[PDB]
Formats: structure tokens, C-alpha cells, sequence
């Protein structure tokens, strides 16, 4: 319901919901400036992953509380709720994969956006992985698998081992191989890895640009911390 | 804790 | 839309709700119930206040942070956003009106369920207050101004001074009295006097009566503090 | 701080 709006708007909107902490907003708002059919920037695109991902990281937080309610019940109320906010959260995903591949990707041809929404659309397909019980988690799983593939490969012909997106690729694809995969191992080695390549590149940054890789790198060390 | 993610 | 639900699941779904943090859905569940027309217990007028105090609280926030960031700016985008969650805020106050006045409190008979009805009716128009500019500021003011009149007056006739709706109430009513209604010294008078009056009476009270007495005359306290 | 309300 945003056509009518100029998309500088949108964008500004976005802005201050962010500052507002009002994370749906910011969501309707980055939805309808891609909505408006022209590529996003850096900032934009930072924007956009970063109001989806407060929102279905508010949808996912519930679902697990309800879902550990549920698992000790084991009437109808706490699977209905459940159920209930997992439609909401595969929604918000549909929605996001949607944006993706109508037309995000298809008209992304520099490294930092494409890997920047391929990234994404295997967080998307995480998400709807961490619920999925059908015929199709497994198809899911792979969806997921693929699009971070796709996202490593370009990665890491084309941009530092530093670079933020390239790490934080790292990072999710690792949490995925750990906890969506069951493969531990695979996990582990690609923290390490990214961690120790990255480590080796840091002489090449200003210190700007050193602090946004440090930060990064420090969660896959929490990671290798938690899981060895 | 919980492991993170970005 | 909550008509074809038993009452007893929208309360179970709301306490659920509740400990996912999902405020909206819990309000919702709420005035599901209330729709029920049967009376609230005192468990459930607690989760009914719960449920609209978050919802709103979390409007009123964002609308601070806009009124903030627009006066700074004193394009239209600030304040067109600022009037959208004006207007959604302003859509919520009136729909806890509608409940309580359709029909919680022509029902309520008993002291402790008629003085915190009214006390919810003297914070719903004073959210409304906060916000309000026009025609209708004053008269919008004097309504949350005789709703806690009308709840005082109950509860020093029938509630201990150390009664938590009591004490919350006067709370609420001293802050109305110095930041809605511009009377500081009304506010002191107010909290200083409930405050004491309280004190006077722990002694009646077993550990755990004197436990959630003494932390909202805390918050008196605090306010005194602030104001002194 | 904020004052309080409940
Ligand atoms: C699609 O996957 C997007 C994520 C991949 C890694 C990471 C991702 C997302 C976000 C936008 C949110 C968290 C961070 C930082 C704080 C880790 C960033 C971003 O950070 C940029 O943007 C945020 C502005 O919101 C600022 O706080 C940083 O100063 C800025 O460098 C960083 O450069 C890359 C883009
Ligand atoms: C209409 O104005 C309702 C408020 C008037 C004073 C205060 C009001 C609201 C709430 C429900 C939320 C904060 C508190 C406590 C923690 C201060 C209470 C309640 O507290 C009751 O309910 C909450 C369960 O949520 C528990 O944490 C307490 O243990 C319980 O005593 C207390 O008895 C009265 C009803
Ligand atoms: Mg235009
Ligand atoms: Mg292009
Ligand atoms: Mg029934
Ligand atoms: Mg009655």
C-alpha cells in the first residue's frame, strides 16, 4: 500500500522507524522502495536486511518460546499459537524471498549487492528451515544451502576476506551447516577458516574499516568458542 | 549462550 | 475476530502471548475476551491491562522519539510519520475506551474491579492528552482529570491505603497532575501524602501484601525524588 | 530519569 508514496520518502520513513524501533514499519517502508523497481544502494540495501531481520528475529524469539511450551505439553491452545505465529513468520519470509527474486538478484551485478542478497535469501530459507516439518524441509534445506553457495563462490572470487558481508556470509552459513545441517564439522571448519583468512588481511585496512571486520570476526569466534 | 548470527 | 474462540482459550492464548512478548496478539486475545461479556476475574483484568499498557507504551515511545526529531526539524515526511503513529495510538486509547465504557465498568460492582477501570479510563484519555492539540485538548483532559477523581473517591471509601490499585492510581494521578495538568504542587501533595498514608499502614499487612505495597510506593518515592 | 507510572 506504498505506491502512492515517492520512494526518497520511503527511504526517509524507513530512517526514522529505525530510530522509532518500529521494525514493521521499517520493513512495509523498505518493501515498497524496492517495490519502486530501481536497485538499491549500499545504505538502502542495509536498511532493508535490517528491518526484516528485527522482524522475523521478533517472530522466531516467539516461536521458539512457544515452542518449548509446547514440547513440555507433550489443550489445543499452545500447537494452534504456535502454528499461528509460524504462518506469520513464513509469510514474512515468502515475502522477503519474493523482493529477492522479484527482481533484487536478477539485477544485481556488482559483488557487494549480489553476495549481499544471496546471503539473505539463504537466511530467509534458514528461517522457514528452523520450522519446516514437510515433504519439503529437505527441498528447503537445499534452497537455503544453494543460494549460500552461490553467495561463497562470488565472495570469494571477488571481494576481500575482510569484507563485512563476505564474513557475515561466513558466519550464517556456518550456523547453518552446524544447526540446520547437522554438520558440525563442516561448521567449525568454515569458522576457522574465515576467521584465520581474515586475520591475515586486517594489515590492509584503515582503521574504520578494521573495526567493521573485527566485529564480525569476533562472533565466529564466540561460535568456535560455544561449539569446541 | 546462544550462537550468533548477522 | 476473535468471535468463533472460546473465552477460555483467548485467556490461555493471552497468558501465552504474554511470556512470547507478542503484546499485540495478547491485547488482541484480550478484548476477544472482554467481547464475551462475561465480568473479568481479577487475573484477567490484569492481563487486559498488561497487554494495552505494552502495546501502547511501545506508541507512545515511538511517537517521542518523532515529536522529538520533527521539532529539531521546525520535509513533511517527519511529521506525516508522526501523525500515522499519532493516529494508530490514538486508535488504541479509543479502543480500551470503548471496552471500558462498553461495558467493564456499568458491570463493575465491586471496588477493586470499579477503581481499576477507572483508573485505566483516567490513563487511556491521558495518553490521548499527550498528544492531543485541538478543540478538544481541555475537554479530553478533564475526562481522565474525573475518571481518577471518580476512582480516588472509591478507593479511599473502600481500599486500605496500602491496596496496589489504590497506590497505583495515585501514582498515576500525581503524574497527570504535573506534566498534563501543569499543577506540580498538586502532584507532590498527591504522592507525598498517599506515600505516607501507605507507610502508616504496612503493619497490617503479611510479607507478601507488604512486598507489592512497598514496590509502587517505591516509584512514588522516585517521582518525589525527581520532582523535589 | 523518566517518572514513574504503573
Ligand atoms: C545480508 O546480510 C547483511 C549483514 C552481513 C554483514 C553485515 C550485515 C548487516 C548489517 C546491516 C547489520 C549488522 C551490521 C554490522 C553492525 C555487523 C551490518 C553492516 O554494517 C553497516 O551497517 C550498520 C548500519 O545499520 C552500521 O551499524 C555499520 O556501521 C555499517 O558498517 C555490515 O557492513 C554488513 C552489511
Ligand atoms: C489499571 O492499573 C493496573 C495497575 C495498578 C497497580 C498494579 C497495576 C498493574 C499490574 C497488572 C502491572 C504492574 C503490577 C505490579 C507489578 C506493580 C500490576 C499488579 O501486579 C499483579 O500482577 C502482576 C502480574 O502481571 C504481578 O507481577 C504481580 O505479582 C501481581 O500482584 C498490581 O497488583 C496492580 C493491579
Ligand atoms: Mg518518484
Ligand atoms: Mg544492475
Ligand atoms: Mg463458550
Ligand atoms: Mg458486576
Amino acid at each position: 500500500a506504498m505506491g502512492s508514496m515517492e520512494r526518497a520518502s520511503l527511504i526517509q520513513k524507513a530512517k526514522l522507524a529505525e530510530q522509532a524501533e518500529r521494525y514493521e514499519d521499517m520493513a512495509a517502508f523498505m518493501k515498497g522502495a524496492v517495490e519502486k523497481g530501481e536497485e538499491l544502494s549500499c545504505e538502502e540495501r542495509n536498511l532493508l536486511s535490517v528491518a526484516y531481520k528485527n522482524v522475523v528475529g521478533g517472530q522466531r524469539a516467539a516461536w521458539r518460546v512457544l515452542s518449548s511450551i509446547e514440547q513440555k505439553s507433550n489443550k489445543p491452545e499452545v500447537r494452534e499459537y504456535r502454528e499461528k505465529v509460524e504462518t506469520e513468520l513464513q509469510g514474512v519470509c515468502d515475502t522477503v524471498l519474493g523482493l529477492l527474486d522479484s527482481h533484487l538478484i536478477k539485477e544485481a551485478g556488482d559483488a557487494e549487492s549480489r553476495v549481499f542478497y544471496l546471503k539473505m535469501k539463504g537466511d530467509y530459507y534458514r528461517y522457514l528451515a528452523e520450522v519446516a516439518t514437510g515433504d519439503d524441509k529437505k527441498r528447503i534445506i537445499d534452497s537455503a544451502r544453494s543460494a549460500y553457495q552461490e553467495a561463497m563462490d562470488i565472495s570469494k572470487k571477488e571481494m576481500p576476506p575482510t569484507n563485512p558481508i563476505r564474513l557475515g556470509l561466513a558466519l550464517n552459513f556456518s550456523v547453518f551447516h552446524y544447526e540446520i545441517a547437522n554438520s558440525p564439522e563442516e561448521a567449525i571448519s568454515l569458522a576457522k577458516t574465515t576467521f584465520d583468512e581474515a586475520m591475515a588481511d586486517l594489515h590492509t585496512l584503515s582503521e574504520d574499516s578494521y573495526k567493521d571486520s573485527t566485529l564480525i570476526m569476533q562472533l565466529l569466534r564466540d561460535n568456535l568458542t560455544l561449539w569446541t | 549462550k546462544r550462537r550468533k548470527s548477522v
